[PDB]
């Protein structure tokens, strides 16, 4: 529950968070592997 | 795919020695002359 600051002479709300965190599979599979292959090759 | 174009660096590695380069060992030849090709066939 925010409250708003005192007024000398922005309104109460409610505020629901999520903190989310991303699942990186997807993109380990399509994009990490392939580089670490590509710098191998390179090397 | 890799590791395929791995191995044919090392093949080219082996095709492109030289005797001012490298030392033919014997036991590599033999290994590599004899051996090797009537066991694959
Ligand atoms: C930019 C930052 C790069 C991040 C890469 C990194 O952290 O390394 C990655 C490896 O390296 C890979 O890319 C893993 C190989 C591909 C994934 C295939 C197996 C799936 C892993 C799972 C089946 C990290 O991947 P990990 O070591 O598997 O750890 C991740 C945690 N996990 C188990 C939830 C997946």
């Amino acid at each position: 529950l925010i409250q708003p600051s005192v007024d000398p002479r922005r309104r109460e709300e409610v505020t629901f968070y999520l903190i989310i965190r991303r699942k990186p599979l997807f993109y380990l599979v399509n994009v990490i592997a392939p580089c670490i292959l590509i710098t191998l090759l390179a090397i | 795919v890799t590791m395929v174009v791995v191995i044919c660096v090392i093949v080219l590695n082996i095709h492109f020695r030289t005797p001012s380069t490298h030392v033919l060992s014997e036991p590599v030849k033999k290994l590599f002359l004899e051996t090797l090709p009537e066991i694959l066939h």
